[PDB]
């Protein structure tokens, strides 16, 4: 699925 | 005159089908392009940006007095993109792909 992605800059 | 931390142009489309935006970004042949848009409600916007051969819309929400970009509350959608012009958004893309192609610059 690729119709929206939560904008998080890398999981850190 | 009429400058601002909003207003301006070319980075937020307020009217089109939520699925047609995937076909406008799929029609453009290239890797990297960021845009923003309005959902079918004034309580959330969405960053339509594709990369390589995939598309990545993004859903931003708005609180009673602020905005939830994703992991932090920002003061507005323009200051959001201001420090975001230098920082990443997802695990790879950013606002590094403005109008982009061999015939751009």
């Amino acid at each position: 699925d690729n119709d929206y992605i939560i904008p998080l800059p890398d999981p850190k | 005159g009429s400058p601002g931390i909003h207003e301006s142009k070319e980075w937020y489309h307020a009217s089109l089908t939520r699925a047609q935006a995937e076909h406008m970004l799929m029609r453009v042949p290239r890797d990297g392009a960021f845009l923003v848009r309005k959902r079918n409600e004034p309580n959330s916007y969405a960053i339509s940006f594709r990369a390589e051969g995939k598309i990545k819309h993004c859903r931003v929400q708005q609180e009673g007095q602020t905005v939830m970009l994703g992991n932090s509350e920002f003061d507005s959608l323009v200051d959001l993109i201001s420090y975001y012009e230098k920082h990443p958004l997802y695990r790879k893309m950013k606002l590094r792909y403005p109008i982009n192609e061999e015939n751009s610059s």
